[PDB]
């Protein structure tokens, strides 16, 4: 019982906010990632990295403020406050985009801290660590979108910027440039997310409409005791219902709740993989057979060809302002446009 | 079902709580206000005031285009406003 | 086309009539507890 | 018989104190004119 | 015991492997009609002049499509909101060119799915259950009504309803953004919170219950065999689950009432998807997402771009390219 | 950059005389332009005849030249076609036709100068965006 | 046994408190109608069209013929003030009776007086209350007839010379016309009752409905439900609410489409143009412009091979080209002078378009019902400048939303009424679980 165990004792005391050894990593990094986002969105511009205003101080609202990414000219610099770019000057650090790397990196170690917290609390309390496991999907998404993606590109400039509309722009960038809706790894993530939300709603509704009558009140919430041993709803009646409505139904409450872990977690893992491909412009952009036919046969048209015209629109109309460092000058006459518009 | 800290509902309905925080809460608000009303927020963070995004006859963005000369590039743009 | 239009009109009327009269045939009473 | 200053106390003010400051800063901003 | 009461008794029978019901009497035929027509059209329908400009779009597999690009194509803009049954066409050839099958499918489907909702009410009553599962399913149902019926009504043509195909869906949602800025609409943002949050809470609930399963098996067995269908005892320890999640956050951010927990599970995505269905339904009447284009300007009056202006640039590229032959005048008002 | 008197200085007539608007006049003209003109001329284009814009170079080539306060104030009272060959008061807002265009009823002589001034100043601030259309949004 | 968040359900069997809840809530509706109208008047500038000013109640009064004259121009704002003030005043009286009955009056009425008291399961008393309210509604519908026929008339967008307040001397009574509307298809070119395009049919239909509602009111006072009705329905307060919820939901959807398509009882003069109208006006605008420049609009082939300005509808009518082909069912007072038996008449187009028609088309094209939530007018890609959202979009969207939630409420309360009536709305009896007494499906 030396100093290490006495410190262990203190880190793991039962208090309103559990700390633990994971708290040493989690709490500073989560607080700094969050505080950096609030600081930059209230006070810091994107004028020198992006040519954009991006703070409340400048006139932006909650939907348009962001902490934007560094200039493309920074490459993948860590942009340390003490590094060769900012050289200790806080002001220049902010104007060069140092708060982006600040938030991303502290966020990454924050997520590690949070997942270590999940392991720590599960071991102390005595449960299996499946909540930590499930949280691997949020982590995979974060590192593939916010770190791997920009590391295969030219710079951090092309990572998502931390803002509402900045993220909307990121969605639209991926359509025009990567044709990301066509990517089967995204489609699996879409089915995982929409699949989870369905499972969430259908299971909650089912439980709430197969309840046993365990009190006399019209509010059925009171008739539950957390220490009761008995199930609070009829799996048997739920099973019959869905068997006769839908054809099949859950019969194993363990499989049911495992499946609810499995579906959204697998979806997110799948989308992460596709984004890793897009790090390298390894896109599912085209179907070759379609393009060969369409080039030869001007009367052949599909929703596939129609959407690529839209992509081409997006690229040429947004690129000069979205990539200011490229100095794209597109004369009016070269912009793709359909009739009249 | 408690870990020993004082209940929040007990604290915020207490006279002592509100004697302290009727001062601290408005003082911080006033502090934050002054950070902006004085201009300090601009100088600290480097954020352009409404008259210093461009030079008068300039419609070019002062985009950083060098990694290790970036600091000096920004400074050069800023001096082009005087 | 008129033969078809006629057929479909008859089929729909039939199933709609089944629906309305089915629910008028003491449907409140078709439940497991209180029948009335 | 409660303690005043706790780990809970700190987590609360770590969040609450910068919040009020930032709210005052953002309130002031609604009066900035171009 | 007369012929009619026996039919009534079979229609509403709880002994049928699949419950029929009075709602089922309308649901089964309308769903069979939509399903058969969809399958046949997806495979073999000839190209369809969706936008009324005599520029047919090939949708089916036999005409050079794969699963991803295939679609049953919306009916012609020349038709607008007119009713186009088979018997209004001079021939099936004409009906196929103008997109007749789309109307047949979406109308039979919207009917059958509406009766599916009521079928869910109906069997709950026959079984002695509480009645509101159908309320949960009205969130997806309303979303299908929005993209197949409401949006066509407001824009005046079923040719602007959502196509029945993967890539056609993406076309629909790209064109929608260009014309309504749906991303900057708060009801779509609530939909995202509904489906992201519902995916979250699905994983949370599933991981917390899975985390607190009572040891009932060996390590050579699936843990799932520790639960037997219809056992009376709960299969996990909710107080351990509460004890873990309350420490992961803090005590009062964790449920210990399983009834309020599952009601919450049901309500979050349902309400979020009601709002996003209401988003589509109100953008049908052109009350569009926030517009902050050129909202920030400097002391002289220069525009200072924000991310919303960048959004606007992408929206423009989508606008000017979509239905590239179908506009003769400079505003695309519908 | 700011709204300096040089950018608020615009041509008064064709003789070359100049007038220096105030910031007050510029902002009042912008609000009046929005009130009475923007539904068709947002951003210096013309939604119902896109071949004619409010760009300075276009106004200069109108008959009656309209790149000056005077020509604009006269246009607001008695609009003509671009070659000046016919009066179009009956299809274009004007004081002469304020009976059929009621938003022109409560416009004073000084309001006309303010609207004219905004139209002449704004391309100096916005450049090509003024009258350029959606390419430049 | 209800929680605070379902607290109004505690009123189901307190007829006196429930009465105060209703009357107080009616005070709120009347208050809003009064305060909103005075708000709109304080903000009203008569030089601008109503639809540039965010007005939804002033257009409802103008449409009844008050305060306007030829062409929709406002001549006198005093009728607006009166309508607002009187509503405002009357909410105080409803407020007074509502709070009195909810707080101070007899909690239940059935002991105080056997006439005002009611049991939800009393099918005779219930149909009598329904009968009274039907008679009231019938009177209401006849007050619209009184106004149109005997007290000044209604605004007629179709009147000769740009629209005007006109007295209705010959309302349509022919039931083939009145009920023929109920049997029109809701699809395009038919439009069910939304297609009503003249005031004679509007007024005559309200004669009919007033008589039918009074007829039906007397019927339900004098009868009780036949046994087939007794067996088809649930007879409870919540069940009755659920029936009304479906009814209002249905009515809200209908009203949504009414304000979106109909330009007769929602004159475009007051509400702005319809979507279809504005889109037709654009094609008209550039047809006019190009023909003045010398273009032969009849013979101009557009890029697709269809006419650039003019083409045929699927049944042959000459209609505007481009994407507005979808809107050819549109009919409007500014456009109809150009229509001949085969649709738009090329000889009228070449020779007979008037400046007022040029003006109107230009106005409506630039006031199309498109705009952002923060009220920037136009397509979503438009820059800030024009502060505008059509009253038609505001009214359509709001009432679509309300109609949706009331269908949800219908389903909620209908399902709960059914289950409460059969006795299992609080859940499954563990000792008598129905499924456990059924044979398994396999
Ligand atoms: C799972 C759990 C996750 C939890 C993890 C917790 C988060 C930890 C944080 C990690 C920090 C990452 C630092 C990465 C910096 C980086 O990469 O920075 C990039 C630099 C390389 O620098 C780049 O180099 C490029 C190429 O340069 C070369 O080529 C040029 C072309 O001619 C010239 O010749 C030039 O002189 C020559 O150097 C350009 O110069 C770029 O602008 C410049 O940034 O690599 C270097 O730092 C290092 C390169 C080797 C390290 C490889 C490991 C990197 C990890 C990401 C691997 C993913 C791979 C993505 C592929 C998809
Ligand atoms: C008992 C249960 C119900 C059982 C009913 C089963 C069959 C119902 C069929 C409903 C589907 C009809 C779709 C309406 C199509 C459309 O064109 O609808 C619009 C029509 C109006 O039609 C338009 O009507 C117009 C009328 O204007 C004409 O006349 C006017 C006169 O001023 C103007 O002059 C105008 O210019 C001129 O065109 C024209 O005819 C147009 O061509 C025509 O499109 O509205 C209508 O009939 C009015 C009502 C339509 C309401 C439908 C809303 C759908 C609500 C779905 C809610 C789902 C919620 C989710 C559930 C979970
Ligand atoms: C004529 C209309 C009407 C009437 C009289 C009732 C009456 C009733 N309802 Mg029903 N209901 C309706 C419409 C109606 N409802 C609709 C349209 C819906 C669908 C949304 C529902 C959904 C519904 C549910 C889910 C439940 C009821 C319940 C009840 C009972 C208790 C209600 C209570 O105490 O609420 C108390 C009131 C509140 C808690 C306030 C609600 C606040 C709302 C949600 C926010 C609205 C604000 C709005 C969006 C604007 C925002 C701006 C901001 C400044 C606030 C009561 C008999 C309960 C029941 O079954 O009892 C038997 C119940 O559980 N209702
Ligand atoms: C229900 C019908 C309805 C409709 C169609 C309108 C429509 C309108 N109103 Mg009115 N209003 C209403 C009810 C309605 N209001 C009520 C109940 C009140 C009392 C609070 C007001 C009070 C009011 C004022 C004080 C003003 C308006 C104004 C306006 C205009 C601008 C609206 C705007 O920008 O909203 C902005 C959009 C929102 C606020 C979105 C709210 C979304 C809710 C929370 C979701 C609903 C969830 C469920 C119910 C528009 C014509 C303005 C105007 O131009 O006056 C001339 C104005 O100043 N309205
Ligand atoms: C239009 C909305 C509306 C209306 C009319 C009512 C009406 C009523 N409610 Mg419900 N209720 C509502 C919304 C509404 N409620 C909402 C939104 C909620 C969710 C929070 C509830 C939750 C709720 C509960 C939990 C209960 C009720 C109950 C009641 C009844 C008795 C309340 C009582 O004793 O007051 C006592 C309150 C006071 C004495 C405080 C003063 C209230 C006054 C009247 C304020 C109005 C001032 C106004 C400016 C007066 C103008 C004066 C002028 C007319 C002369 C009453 C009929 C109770 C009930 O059913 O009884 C069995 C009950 O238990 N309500
Ligand atoms: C539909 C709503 C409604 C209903 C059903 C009732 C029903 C009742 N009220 Mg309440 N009351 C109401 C609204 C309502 N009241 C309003 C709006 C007010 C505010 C003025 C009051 C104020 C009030 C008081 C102060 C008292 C009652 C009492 C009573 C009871 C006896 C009434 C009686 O014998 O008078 C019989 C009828 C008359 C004496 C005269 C009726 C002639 C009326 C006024 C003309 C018709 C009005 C017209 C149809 C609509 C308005 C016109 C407008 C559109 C311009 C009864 C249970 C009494 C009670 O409960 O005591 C225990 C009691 O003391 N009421
Ligand atoms: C608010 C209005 C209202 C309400 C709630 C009621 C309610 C009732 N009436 Mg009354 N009724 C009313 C107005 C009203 N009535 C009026 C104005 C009249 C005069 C014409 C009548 C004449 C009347 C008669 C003659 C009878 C009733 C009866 C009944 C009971 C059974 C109703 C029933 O089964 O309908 C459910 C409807 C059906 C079973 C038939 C469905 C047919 C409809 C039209 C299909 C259309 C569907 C379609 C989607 C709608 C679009 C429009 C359509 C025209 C195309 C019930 C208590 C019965 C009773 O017991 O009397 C004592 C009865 O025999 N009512
Ligand atoms: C430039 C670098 C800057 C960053 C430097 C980072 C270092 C900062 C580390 C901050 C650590 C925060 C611990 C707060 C300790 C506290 O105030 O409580 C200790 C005091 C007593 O609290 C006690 O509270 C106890 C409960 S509990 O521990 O607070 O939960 C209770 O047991 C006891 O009776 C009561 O008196
Ligand atoms: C970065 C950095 C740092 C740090 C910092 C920090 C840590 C910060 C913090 C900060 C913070 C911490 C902030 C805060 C803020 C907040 C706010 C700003 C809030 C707001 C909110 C609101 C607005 C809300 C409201 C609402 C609504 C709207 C609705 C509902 C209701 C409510 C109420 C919720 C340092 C120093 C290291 C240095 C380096 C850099
Ligand atoms: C029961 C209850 C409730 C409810 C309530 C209610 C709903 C009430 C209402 C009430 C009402 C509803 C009220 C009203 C009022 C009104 C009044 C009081 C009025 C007055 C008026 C005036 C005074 C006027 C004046 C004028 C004139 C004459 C002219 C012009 C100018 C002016 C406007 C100034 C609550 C929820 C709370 C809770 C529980 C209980
Ligand atoms: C005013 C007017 C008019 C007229 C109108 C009228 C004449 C109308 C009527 C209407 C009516 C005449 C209506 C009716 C309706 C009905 C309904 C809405 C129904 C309902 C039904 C139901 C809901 C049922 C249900 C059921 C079944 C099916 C089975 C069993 C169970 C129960 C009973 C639940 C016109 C347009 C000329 C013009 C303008 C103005
Ligand atoms: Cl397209
Ligand atoms: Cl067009
Ligand atoms: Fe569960």
């Amino acid at each position: 019982r030396g100093w290490f165990d006495i410190l262990d004792d203190w880190l793991k005391r039962d208090r309103f906010v559990f700390v633990g050894w994971s708290g040493i990593l989690l709490f500073p990094c989560a607080y700094l990632a969050l505080g950096g986002w609030l600081t930059g969105t209230t006070f810091v511009t994107s004028w020198y990295t992006h040519g954009l205003a991006s703070s409340y101080l400048e006139g932006c609202n909650f939907l348009t403020v962001a902490v934007s990414t560094p200039a493309n000219s920074m490459g993948h610099s860590l942009l340390l406050l003490w590094g060769p770019e900012a050289q200790g000057d806080f002001t220049r650090w902010c104007q060069l985009g140092g708060l982006w790397t600040f938030i991303a990196l502290h966020g990454a170690f924050g997520l590690i801290g949070f997942m270590l917290r999940q392991f720590e609390i599960a071991r102390l309390v005595g449960v299996r660590p499946y909540n930590a496991i499930a949280f691997s999907a949020p982590i995979a998404v974060f590192v593939s979108v916010f770190l791997i993606y920009p590391l295969g590109q030219s710079s951090w400039f092309f990572a998502p910027s931390f803002g509402v509309a900045a993220i909307f722009r990121f969605l639209l960038f991926f359509q025009g440039f990567h044709n990301w809706t066509l990517n089967p790894f995204h489609m699996m993530g879409v089915a995982g997310v929409l699949g989870g939300a369905l499972l969430c709603a259908i299971h909650g509704a089912t439980v709430e409409n197969t309840l046993f009558q365990d009190g006399e009140g019209a509010s059925t919430f009171r008739a539950f005791n957390p220490t009761q041993a008995e199930e609070t709803y009829s799996m048997v009646t739920a099973n019959r219902f869905w068997s006769q409505i839908f054809g099949i139904a859950f019969s194993n409450k363990r499989w049911l709740h495992f499946f609810m872990l499995f579906v959204p977690v697998t979806g997110l893992w799948m989308s992460a993989i596709g984004v890793v491909g897009l790090a390298l412009n390894l896109r599912s952009y085209d179907f070759i057979s379609q393009e060969i036919r369409a080039a030869e046969d001007p009367e052949f048209e599909t929703f596939y060809t129609k959407n690529l015209l839209l992509n081409e629109g997006i690229r040429a109309w947004m690129a000069p302002q979205d990539q200011p460092h490229e100095n794209f000058v597109f004369p009016e006459e070269v912009l793709p446009r359909g009739n009249a518009l | 079902g408690t870990t020993g800290e004082r209940p929040f509902s007990d604290i915020i309905t207490s006279v002592r709580y509100w004697v302290i925080h009727s001062i601290t809460i408005p003082a911080l608000f006033i502090a934050g206000w002054l950070f902006v009303s004085t201009g300090l927020a601009y100088d600290v963070f480097g954020t352009p005031r409404p008259d210093s995004y461009y030079a008068q006859e300039q419609r070019s963005i002062p985009l950083v285009t060098d990694r290790f000369e970036a600091k000096q590039q920004v400074e050069t743009f800023l001096e082009q406003l005087k | 086309m008129e033969t078809l239009k006629i057929t479909v009109y008859i089929v729909v009327t039939f199933f709609v009539l089944l629906f309305v009269f089915g629910f008028l045939s003491g449907d409140p009473a078709r439940n497991p507890k209180r029948k009335d | 018989s409660y303690p005043i200053f706790t780990v809970r106390w700190v987590a609360v003010h770590t969040l609450a104190v910068p919040t009020i400051f930032f709210l005052g800063a953002i309130a002031a901003m609604q009066f900035i004119q171009r | 015991a007369n012929l009619w009461e026996r039919f009534c008794n079979w229609v509403t029978s709880t002994d049928n492997r699949l419950y029929v019901g009075w709602f089922g009497v309308i649901m089964i035929p309308t769903l069979l009609a939509a399903t058969i027509c969809f399958v046949i059209a997806f495979i073999a329908a000839p190209p369809v002049d969706i936008d009324g400009i005599r520029e047919p779009v090939s949708g089916s597999l036999l005409y050079g499509n794969n699963i991803i690009t295939g679609a049953v194509v919306p009916s012609s803009n020349a038709i607008g909101l007119h009713f186009y049954p088979i018997w209004e066409a001079a021939s099936l050839d004409e009906w196929l060119y103008n997109g007749g099958p789309y109307q047949l499918i979406i109308f039979h489907f919207l009917l059958g799915a509406s009766c599916y909702m009521g079928r869910q009410w109906e069997l709950s009553y026959r079984l002695g259950m509480r009645p509101w599962i159908c309320v949960a399913y009205s969130a997806p149902l309303a979303s299908a009504f929005a993209v197949f019926l409401i949006y066509p009504i407001g824009q005046g043509s079923f040719s602007d309803g959502m196509p029945l195909g993967i890539s056609g869906t993406f076309n629909f949602m790209i064109v929608f953004q260009a014309e309504h800025n749906i991303l900057m609409h708060p009801f779509h943002q609530l939909g995202v919170a509904g489906v992201f949050g519902g995916a979250l809470f699905c994983a949370m609930h599933g991981s917390l219950v899975t985390s607190s399963l009572i040891r009932e098996t060996t390590e050579t067995e699936s843990a799932n065999y520790g639960y037997k269908f219809g056992q009376e005892e709960e299969t996990y320890n909710i107080v351990a689950a509460h004890g873990y999640f309350g420490r992961l956050i803090f005590q009062y951010a964790s449920f210990n009432n399983s009834r309020s927990l599952h009601f919450f599970l049901a309500a979050w995505p349902v309400v979020g998807v009601w709002f996003t269905a209401l988003g589509i339904s109100t953008m049908a009447f052109n009350l569009n997402g926030f517009n902050f284009n050129h909202s920030v300007i400097d002391a002289k009056g220069n525009v200072i771009n924000t991310w919303a202006d960048i959004i606007n640039r992408a929206n423009l590229g989508m606008e000017v390219m979509h239905e590239r032959n179908a506009h003769n005048f400079p505003l695309d008002l519908a | 950059a700011e709204l300096t008197p040089e950018v608020l200085t615009v041509p008064l007539n064709s003789e070359g005389k100049t007038i220096t608007l105030t910031e007050k006049q510029y902002l009042e003209g912008k609000r009046l332009f929005q009130y009475a003109c923007a539904s068709c001329h947002v951003g210096g284009i013309t939604k119902t005849n896109p071949s004619l814009d409010l760009r300075t170079e276009t106004l200069a080539l109108a008959t009656p030249p309209r790149d000056n306060i005077e020509g604009l104030v006269d246009y607001m009272k008695n609009p003509t076609t671009y070659d000046g060959e016919q009066e179009i008061a009956e299809v274009h807002p004007s004081l002469r036709s304020a009976d059929i265009f009621p938003k022109m009823r409560n416009l004073t002589e000084k309001d006309l100068v303010a609207i004219a001034g905004h139209i002449l100043v704004e391309p100096k601030i916005l450049g090509d965006k003024w009258g350029g259309g959606k390419v430049y949004y | 046994g209800f929680a605070w968040w379902a607290g109004n359900a505690r009123l189901i069997n307190l007829s006196g408190k429930l009465l105060g809840a209703h009357v107080a809530h009616a005070g709120l509706i009347v208050f809003w109608a009064g305060a909103m109208t005075l708000f709109e008047l304080a903000h009203f500038i008569p030089e601008k069209p109503m639809y540039e000013q965010g007005l939804i109640l002033i257009p409802h009064i103008a449409t009844l013929g008050w305060g306007v004259g030829p062409g929709g121009e406002v001549v006198d704002t005093f009728p607006f003030f009166v309508v607002g003030v009187v509503h405002l005043i009357s909410s105080a009286v409803l407020g007074f009776g509502g709070v009195y009955h909810a707080i101070r009056g007899p909690e239940t009425l059935e002991e105080y007086s056997s006439f005002f008291g009611y049991d939800w399961k009393d099918k005779n008393k219930m149909t009598t209350i329904l009968g009274f309210h039907l008679i009231v509604l019938g009177i209401g519908a006849l007050l619209l007839v009184a106004k149109a026929m005997f007290f000044g008339g209604l605004y007629d967008t179709w009147a000769p010379g740009g629209g005007d307040v006109r007295v209705i001397t010959n309302p349509t009574l022919d039931p083939r016309v009145i009920f023929g509307y109920l049997l029109k298809s809701p699809f395009g070119g038919e439009g069910w009752i939304v297609s009503v395009n003249n005031l004679e049919d509007v007024v005559g239909g309200h004669i009919w409905i007033g008589l039918i509602c009074i007829a039906g009111g007397i019927w339900h006072i004098l009868t009780t439900p036949f046994g087939w009705a007794r067996r088809a329905f649930i007879w409870s307060g919540e069940a009755y609410l659920s029936y009304s919820l479906g009814a209002l939901s249905m009515m809200g959807f209908i009203a949504t489409c009414f304000v979106w398509f109909n330009n007769t009882v929602y004159p475009s003069e007051f509400y702005g143009p319809t979507g279809p109208e504005a889109s037709q006006a654009q094609a008209m605008t550039f047809l006019i412009r190009d023909q003045k420049l010398g273009a032969n609009v009849g013979s101009a082939q557009g890029p697709t091979g269809l006419g650039k300005y003019l083409m045929r509808s699927p049944t042959g009518e000459i209609i505007f080209g481009g994407e507005t082909m979808r809107f050819w069912d549109f009919r409007g007072p500014w456009l109809e002078p150009l229509r001949g038996p085969n649709g738009l008449d090329l000889n009228k187009i070449k020779n007979d378009i008037q400046p007022w028609q040029e003006r109107r088309a230009a106005e409506y094209m630039t006031h199309a019902p498109l705009g952002s939530l923060n009220s920037v007018g136009g397509v979503a890609t438009e820059i800030n400048s024009v502060n505008f959202v059509s009253p038609r979009s505001w009214l359509a969207t709001s009432h679509f939303v309300l109609a949706f939630f009331f269908l949800v409420g219908h389903l909620w309360h209908a399902g709960r009424a059914r289950a409460a009536a059969a006795g299992f709305e609080k859940g499954i009896d563990r000792e008598s679980e129905p499924v456990l007494s059924m044979p398994s499906l396999d």
